[PDB]
């Protein structure tokens, strides 16, 4: 049993047509203090699984290592190590998933929230979450922390059945989550207006962006709120 | 919450983010915690935002009828309400309230009433979580006798890196001129201020 | 205290309370009468926190007492009844409530019928043909189930009494010290001197 | 401890083709302990009538308090109190011990004189009116009652066909209730006529 | 939970209720309370189901083994000894269980008490559960020795009506079982709601409950 | 302080027909008043002929069930293939559950099939492995809200026979699968209206001699 | 609970979902939170339900005698400043979260007021369980100068957001339209997006099902002449 | 369990244990016996929490058999309340102690004298003359002070003994249903059938 | 406490308050919290005396195996060390570390180590209970690849400013100089640094 010292706030994600996306600002925050300002929240594992994590940062930078290890450890005695036998994002998760799990049965818990993002062998799209209590469940979008609260709500107006993925395309997705970033910049405490953003697809593979910000904001009416109530002036 | 109030030549700058916070949501990002208790003296809110106002609207009543009979009050007896609010209803209320006022006689006044009611006259004034962070920037940049633009420029630096670290800081930038002159309304956007 | 019983039968209402006064690992008494005449013809035995009990049932008594000298009339067993359910449901919501259960047996002259209730010290009245509190009933009620006629004897509901009394000095882990019986009938009340 | 579940009972109304229904369980108990099935929870000032459920004392206090103000009411109004204006009633009375409350959950049935509407509401303790159009739950089965309710009813019923509805409702919520039951009884009420049945159901 | 068992004449009586209760919702109606270890052997629950299901069930396993070894049937009092030396290792832990052992062996009919606190007592008469309490008025005040089997059977079916009628967390059925020495011989399923209206008529009990 | 348990609402329901039985279960997944997913499946074909659900704290529903298909799959390697009886599935997993008894796996697990007699069958798990077989069994957040329903529609409980007047009882007649789906609808329909955990889909895995078959239904979003 | 407050042109809306819970269970699937201080002052509320419907009960019947006192039609900053008072002097123990909106002689006004008695100003508004779902639609759609009818669809958005993916919030949309110079338009279920579907079966018994003791007349009537 | 007294005459050793054993507000049982024989001529009475008292007098009667067959010799009575002893000083500090409190009743052969020891759970030995264990002691001794002479008959003793339980009856809250007592001198263990 | 390391030109320096609590009671006012575990690779110790310097002992234990092995230890392999034991003995330390050192190959580098037991490698860093007054400070005034003067001065200035705010730092101003030339200490008096 621990707590959580250094924290990285809400992964955002959902499937379109021909993927998925996923995207994490980059700020590691200290209780209230917004510490650190360069923190990479999203760690790719080959060119077909992107991880996003929230949580513990020394956590998270500990499952990091882990990944790394794992994608050593799978080239051993492995000639099709970058073809068949290559890392499948379903893999990557159900060990994360059989981590957090045995973690958490030993009372020493990996403080995190995580969703694994990735294309399968078959163009398959896969989207699926795991969190320190071992609890796992997969949707057309899905997010941690504020980003279920808030950011949810508006990528299930694009995609609110399995039906709609079809329908979704990479343009119409990537917009949807650009907007929810904005959104938990608007409303969340400790979130930043630096984010990196991920899409995975299963024809032009693996596309990352880092150093994005939060544009087209609205203050300007602002200016006009004077007061709690009866004030004028 | 990042508050401050700072004298000049002219007279008083009070300045104000924007952010109110229930834990880690932003229940509103448009605040005004620059609030006025009589024409030429304003304070500054922080802590409690149900406190902070049940507080700002007594005072702006006792001053109002103080007004009706005495004339205009000092910025001195405005603090002495605020202070006798805040320190005999100490056990049940969260306010740390920065007074700020402009007199003829006196010019620029700035009073700082932290949480135990005590009364500090002081030539600036810093207040809120997010003050933590620019004690030592504000300590360095200060000098009394500076002009109005030097004054806005010195608010808005200072009240720019309290919001970048504080998390219950953020949004606009608010601030209130206090001279002869009469009262002026100041705002500044994340654009402007997030790149100085 | 610890238990009181009461059983109505066809022409009276038995209540049988325990004779012991316990302070810790002390028995202070063992022939302490737990109950209190209302009026002639109304009987109320009762049990809960040391004071609360006697201050309680006299500070009842008194009222009662006061209204039969006003009026000149003896109230029915059901007006007590209600008297003392409204002055425990007050209590309930005061800064110190009565901790006091009672048993209220009475016999009605005006409809000839016997009354028992059973109110406790939330201020829950019920009228029964038999009842206990605390305990008491846990080990009673399935002997009081079976056996129970409501044409019963006065020396019947007697019988069934000593058979309830038995079970609980077997069952019981306290001694309480045997218990005190009374009867209310037409006649007035009157005490079983050997039981 | 919980003083809602201490005594426990159940009370259920219905509204049908002009008419209403009213039932409740005959238990009283102290939490395992069985001690009357006789105690009825359903009292009526005129036409209006109220099934209280919860902490008996109270159930008790309020009947009696409801009793007091009706009556007194009536003598200056010159007329019986109508449902909806007594459901009003209830919820100012309740309110009026916020920080206080009396620990029970009331549920008023009744036709309008005037205007023949079937009416039903239900409170919780402290004053808020759930006036429904189907069905109202109150009790320490209420989810039961809730889950039979939602699936048995079906509006404009007939008195007849209503009373077998609520009745299977109540039988059925109350024996996967342990301090529910020992008998019941369902009111079935019209615009001038009102029939009272006790049910045969198991003892345990 | 209503359990009891007795002692007689011809055996051992042993009869339960059938109620499992989570709060105030009752999960099942339909529990079976009496384990059978062996043919010649019962057992009781009361407390925690999964608690004493299994531990008893280690039990039948354990004297299953005996048998194989030695030839021989197990003893009651050895039995029960297993048993309350198994959950003494856990104690303290959290086990909930109130048990009785019931059955036939060379020192005639046999019936052990043992619980999870440590308790193993041999008797003529138990009962426990929250409904035991009631129970036991019915059986003080009828029990005898030279009780036919016909009326043990009666009183034990009798004797869990009462709790299942004022205990709460009592009542569904009542499953009946009698010990002889050829074996147990089990009596039936008989539901409490039928029963009480049978015995309410037939016996003239329970006169404040309106049929 | 470190909570190792979690509340992932759901509702399930196992019926047991004269020659077939069902195990449904919503398709909705939660934590407090937020949904994680609208489908997301809790009942599943563990084989032999076998369906399984642990509702409650998913993570521990997903161990155990995962656990006992790994229980099947070792039963066949250890005893020549041999089919693993539904009676003999609901004791293996009864020391599946109290092998954790003083951790245990939060969840209240439902099993069905058919019986050695070709019967249908439903059995009942407790979190600690008390089992018993069952004709009708809802289990989870919605469970108190079916299970009374169950007993009035399924066992007619205080059904009588009109014109005796409580003398004689309404008869116990069999049910068809197409008679025991309606029920399993309506009944969480009903759970949908005045349960917050209960919603979005309804999945029923039907089981007979034939094998397993799956029936999808929607349920409201709210 | 998800309640909402939209500005437009030329006056203000307000809107809620319809669902009222006890723990995981609905005990009112069609409750009206929607509540009139005034006539052209409407008040949505959040948290206990007894606290919202009394609290405004209180302020409306005092703002009803301060306007016969006055001569003048209530002003929102009035109800504004009384329900706060109000709710600041029972230090959050009345557990009534509002969004209070109107029209009046000096304009359209839109506040929230928490149950601690703190008050804020805004365009738009949202409160409840469902608030921040309702808030990312806001904060996604929102725009300056809104017309009427934008805004009756915007605010809806949101409680619907609040309706499909909070869990304390559901049924139906309740919305009331305050425009300058016209009188209040109270659209009780303006939206009806969540109607059961029919039951594969009826459920209606035999007459004779129950088994019964007794039958006897209540009589309701008074006591009789002659 | 609840009451075990113990005396030592002129020429024997006489110990009285409570019959009753209790779970919560039940009697499971009115004819306990709280002793184990650990060799022919030495008797241990016991009470404690529920479990701890028997498996831990059995396990002391076990190794004292043992002993007795290795050496085919009797131990001491004070050799074996030594044992006794030290195994509850062990016991003290361990995961879970044994929660027992016992008295060791002894006819040493060798010396030709009766022997009696009381030790608690602690481990605290001492001998005496006459002793008790838990609330028993406190009515007791003030009768045993009085009354107890060492030259005492075996018959005297059970006087004293009677007078002692008497006392226990009349000021006890709990009925502890009677007491079982056992005798121990030269010709062995023998319990005295009607008290 | 209030430690810093800054990176410039040339290589790394850092710097440190010399002050140790007890409470309010200050149980060493010449306190020396810039340690050295390899030749030129130095750490600013924060949080626990104990549990700091326990660490810093096992440390430089390790890079002197590793040194007797493998040759010159990186600066990032220090730190990887020292996160090692942060991070697994997290629940039973309260450590805040800065790891600083000069490579020829990488130059000067900063590593920060939290109490979680995180890494992060940055030009600058600061902690200790002193760091949060000077966020701001330090922010507004640090620049990249600043000569050795410029970078003596702005820490100075900036731990001026942090002692003179948190009670919890004080005493003497050490600085550890750590380039290609060598290893250069430094040190500040109160009579120096509290007129800047
Ligand atoms: B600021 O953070 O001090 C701010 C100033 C206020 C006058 C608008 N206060 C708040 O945001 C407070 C909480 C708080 C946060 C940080 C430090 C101290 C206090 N919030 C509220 O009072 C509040 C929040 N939600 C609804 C209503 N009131
Ligand atoms: B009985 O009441 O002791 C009963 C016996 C058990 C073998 C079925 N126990 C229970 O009903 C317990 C709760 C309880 C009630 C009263 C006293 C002690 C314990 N419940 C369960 O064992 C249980 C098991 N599965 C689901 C729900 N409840
Ligand atoms: B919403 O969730 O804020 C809603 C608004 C209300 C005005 C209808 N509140 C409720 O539904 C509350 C939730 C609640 C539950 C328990 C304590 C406090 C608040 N419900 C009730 O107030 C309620 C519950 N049962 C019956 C009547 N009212
Ligand atoms: B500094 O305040 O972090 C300082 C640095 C230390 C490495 C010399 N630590 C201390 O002074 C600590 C207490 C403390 C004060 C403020 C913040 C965090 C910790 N003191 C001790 O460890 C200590 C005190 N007295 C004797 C021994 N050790
Ligand atoms: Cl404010
Ligand atoms: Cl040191
Ligand atoms: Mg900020
Ligand atoms: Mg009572
Ligand atoms: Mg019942
Ligand atoms: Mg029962
Ligand atoms: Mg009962
Ligand atoms: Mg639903």
């Amino acid at each position: 049993t621990q707590q959580p010292i250094v924290t990285g706030t809400s992964v955002i994600s959902m499937k379109y047509d021909n993927g998925v996306i996923i995207a994490a600002d980059n700020l590691g925050s200290y209780g209230s203090l917004l510490r650190f300002n360069g923190v990479e929240r999203l760690i790719p594992v080959g060119d077909n699984t992107v991880v996003g994590i929230s949580g513990d940062i020394s956590d998270m930078q500990h499952i990091e290592r882990l990944l790394k290890d794992l994608v050593t450890e799978n080239a051993y005695d492995n000639p099709l190590a970058d073809a068949e036998e290559a890392l499948e994002p379903s893999y990557i998760f159900e060990y994360l998933a059989t981590v957090m799990y045995q973690r958490r049965s030993k009372m020493n818990p990996l403080w995190n929230a995580i969703i694994v993002a990735g294309v399968q062998s078959n163009g398959d799209q896969f989207l699926r979450y795991v969190n320190l209590l071992g609890v796992t469940y997969s949707s057309p979008t899905l997010a941690t922390g504020f980003g279920a609260h808030m950011a949810n709500p508006l990528l299930r107006k694009v995609v609110d059945r399995e039906s709609d993925i079809p329908k979704t395309t990479v343009q119409v997705a990537e917009e949807a989550i650009v907007n929810a970033m904005r959104v938990l910049y608007y409303r969340d405490a400790r979130s930043s207006r630096n984010f990196s953003l991920a899409i995975i697809d299963k024809n032009t593979g693996l596309t990352f962006k880092k150093n994005l910000q939060v544009e087209n904001m609205k203050w300007d009416f602002a200016k006009d709120i004077k007061g709690y109530g009866t004030q004028k002036i | 919450t990042s508050i401050m109030a700072v004298t000049f030549k002219d007279g008083v700058i009070l300045g104000a983010d924007s952010r109110t916070t229930t834990g880690a949501y932003i229940a509103n990002r448009v605040t005004d915690k620059l609030t006025r208790v009589h024409d030429k003296i304003w304070c500054c809110r922080s802590g409690s935002a149900a406190d902070t106002q049940a507080i700002a609207d007594i005072v702006q009543y006792h001053l109002e009828l103080y007004t009706s009979q005495y004339g205009t009050p000092s910025t001195e007896t405005a603090a002495s309400v605020f202070k006798e609010l805040c320190y005999e209803n100490k056990d049940n209320l969260t306010a740390g309230i920065i007074v700020a006022g402009y007199d003829d006689k006196n010019k620029g006044e700035v009073y700082t009433i932290p949480l135990g009611g005590s009364v500090h006259k002081l030539p600036y004034a810093i207040a809120g979580s997010g003050s933590t962070f620019i004690y030592g920037y504000c300590d360095k940049n200060f000098r009394e006798n500076m002009s109005k633009e030097e004054t806005v420029d010195f608010i808005k630096h200072s009240l720019s890196q309290a919001i970048k670290w504080d998390g219950s800081s953020g949004g606009v930038i608010r601030m209130v001129v206090l001279t002869a002159a009469g009262v002026e309304r100041l705002i500044f956007y994340p654009d402007e201020y997030e790149q100085l | 205290m610890d238990i009181i019983l009461g059983i109505r039968v066809q022409d009276s209402v038995i209540l049988a309370s325990s004779k012991a006064v316990t302070r810790g690992i002390s028995v202070l008494k063992d022939s302490d009468d737990k109950t209190r005449q209302l009026s002639p013809h109304t009987l109320m035995s009762f049990a809960g926190e040391a004071g609360d009990t006697v201050q309680f049932a006299e500070y009842i008594q008194a009222n009662i007492q006061l209204y039969s000298i006003r009026e000149d009339y003896e109230l029915s067993p059901q007006a007590v009844s209600s008297f003392v359910r409204q002055e425990l449901a007050k209590s309930i919501r005061s800064r110190r409530p009565y901790q006091v259960n009672v048993l209220i047996g009475g016999y009605d002259k005006k409809k000839n019928k016997p009354e028992l209730y059973q109110i406790d010290y939330l201020g829950t009245k019920v009228e029964l043909p038999y009842g206990a509190h605390g305990y008491s009933g846990f080990y009673t009620f399935s002997l009081l189930d079976h056996h129970y006629r409501p044409d019963m004897t006065t020396e019947e509901g007697l019988d069934l009494l000593k058979l309830c009394v038995q079970e609980l000095e077997k069952r019981m882990p306290m001694d309480f010290k045997g218990v005190i019986v009374k009867i209310v009938d037409k006649d007035g009340i009157r005490q079983v001197d050997d039981f | 401890s919980d003083p809602s579940s201490i005594n426990g009972g159940i009370v259920v109304a219905m509204t049908g083709k002009d008419c209403v229904a009213i039932a409740c369980d005959l238990r009283l108990g102290s939490q395992s302990l069985g001690v009357s099935n006789k105690f009825e929870k359903i009292f009526h000032y005129g036409h209006v009538f109220l099934g209280i459920t919860g902490l008996a004392t109270d159930v008790t206090t309020l009947n009696e308090m409801f009793r007091y103000k009706t009556n007194l009411y009536k003598l200056k109004e010159e007329r019986a109190i109508e449902p909806e204006t007594f459901t009003q009633l209830v919820s100012s009375s309740l309110y009026e011990r916020r920080f206080g409350p009396y620990f029970v959950g009331p549920v008023v049935a009744g036709i309008n004189s005037k205007s023949g509407k079937p009416f039903i509401a239900g409170f919780d303790l402290i004053g808020c009116i759930d006036e429904a159009k189907d069905f109202i739950v109150s009790g320490t089965a209420s989810d039961q009652l809730f889950g039979m309710c939602e699936s048995l009813y079906e509006p404009n019923l007939e008195p007849e066909d209503l009373f077998e509805t609520i009745s299977q409702a109540l039988l059925n919520a109350a024996d996967r209730d342990a301090l529910s039951g020992w008998g019941a009884v369902v009111y079935i009420i019209k615009k001038d006529e009102v029939v009272k049945r006790y049910l045969k159901m198991r003892q345990d | 939970t209503t359990t009891l068992a007795f002692k007689f004449r011809h055996g051992v009586i042993v009869a339960a209720d059938s109620r499992a209760t989570a709060g105030a919702y009752i999960a099942s109606q339909t529990v079976k309370k009496v384990i059978e270890i062996n043919p010649y052997l019962l057992g009781t629950m009361a407390g925690g189901a999964a608690d004493c299901s299994f531990w008893e069930r280690l039990l039948a396993r354990q004297c299953r083994i005996y048998e194989l070894r030695n030839k021989e049937r197990i003893s009651v009092a050895a039995a029960s000894k297993l048993l309350a030396n198994m959950v003494y290792q856990y104690k303290g832990m959290g086990l909930s269980m109130g048990t009785m052992i019931c059955g036939w062996d060379k020192r005639g009919p046999g019936l052990y008490y043992v619980d999870s606190e440590g308790n193993r007592i041999s008797g003529a008469t138990f009962s426990v559960g929250s409904g035991s309490v009631y129970a036991y008025g019915v059986l003080d005040s009828n029990y005898k020795w030279d009780l036919s089997v016909e009326d043990a059977l009666y009183l034990g079916k009798r004797s869990i009506l009462a709790a299942a009628h004022r205990d709460a967390y009592s009542g569904g059925s009542v499953n009946l079982y009698h010990v002889t020495e050829d074996g147990w011989i089990y009596h039936g399923n008989h539901d409490v709601g039928e029963l009480f209206w049978k015995v309410k008529e037939e016996e003239g009990s329970f006169n404040n409950v309106i049929g | 302080q470190f909570n190792p348990y979690g509340d992932n609402g759901g509702t399930i329901l196992g019926i047991a027909g004269e020659d077939f039985a069902v195990l449904a279960g919503d398709t909705r997944n939660i934590t407090d008043y937020s949904i994680n997913s609208r489908y997301e499946p809790k009942v599943f074909d563990c084989g032999d002929n076998i369906v399984m659900s642990a509702n409650g704290f998913a993570a521990d529903g997903d161990a155990l069930v995962k656990r006992f298909k790994n229980s099947v799959k070792w039963y066949h390697f250890d005893h020549n293939d041999k089919k693993l009886s539904i009676n003999s599935a609901a004791r293996n997993i009864q020391h599946l559950l109290y092998s954790r008894r003083f951790f245990p796996y939060y969840v209240y697990n439902i099993i069905a099939g058919l019986d050695e007699d070709g019967k249908g069958a439903v059995y009942s798990f407790d979190p600690v492995g008390s089992y018993q077989r069952e004709q009708c069994r809802a289990g989870g957040a919605a469970a108190s809200l079916i299970m009374p329903f169950l007993d009035n529609q399924v066992n007619f409980k205080n059904q009588y026979e009109p014109g005796t007047n409580g003398k004689v009882k309404k008869p116990l007649k069999y049910l068809s699968v197409e008679e025991v789906i309606k029920l399993v609808r309506d009944s969480f329909t009903s759970a949908t209206e005045r349960h917050i955990q209960v919603g979005d889909g309804l999945e029923i895995l039907i089981v007979t001699k034939d094998g397993v078959r799956k029936e999808f239904y929607e349920l409201k979003r709210d | 609970t998800t309640i909402v407050g939209v500005k437009f042109n030329n006056g203000v809306v307000i809107a809620a979902d319809t669902r009222s819970t006890q723990g995981p269970i609905v005990a009112d699937k069609n409750c009206a939170k929607l509540h009139r201080i005034s006539p052209k002052i409407w008040c949505a509320g959040a948290g206990t339900a007894a606290d919202t419907e009394a609290v405004t009960q209180l302020i409306g019947s005092n703002i009803e005698l301060h306007s016969l006192y006055t001569s003048r039609e209530p002003r929102v900053v009035s109800a504004l400043q009384m329900l706060k008072q109000h709710l600041f002097k029972y230090q959050g123990h009345i557990g009534a979260y509002l969004i209070v909106a109107g029209v009046d002689p000096t304009g359209s006004h839109l506040f929230s007021i928490h149950a601690h008695g703190s008050t804020d100003v805004g365009y738009y508004l949202s409160l409840g369980s469902g608030s921040l779902a309702a808030m990312a639609v806001l904060e996604s759609h929102w725009k300056q100068d809104l017309t009427k009818e934008e805004a009756i669809k915007l605010a809806s958005d949101a409680i619907q957001a609040g309706i499909w993916n909070d869990l304390g919030s559901g049924s139906n949309v309740d919305v009331c339209v305050m425009e300058i110079g016209k009188d209040a338009e109270y659209l009780r279920n303006y939206l009806t997006p969540n109607v059961r579907e029919e039951k594969q079966k009826s459920y209606k018994f035999p007459r004779g099902t129950t088994a019964v003791l007794k039958e006897s007349i209540v009589n309701i009537c008074d006591i009789q002449e002659e």
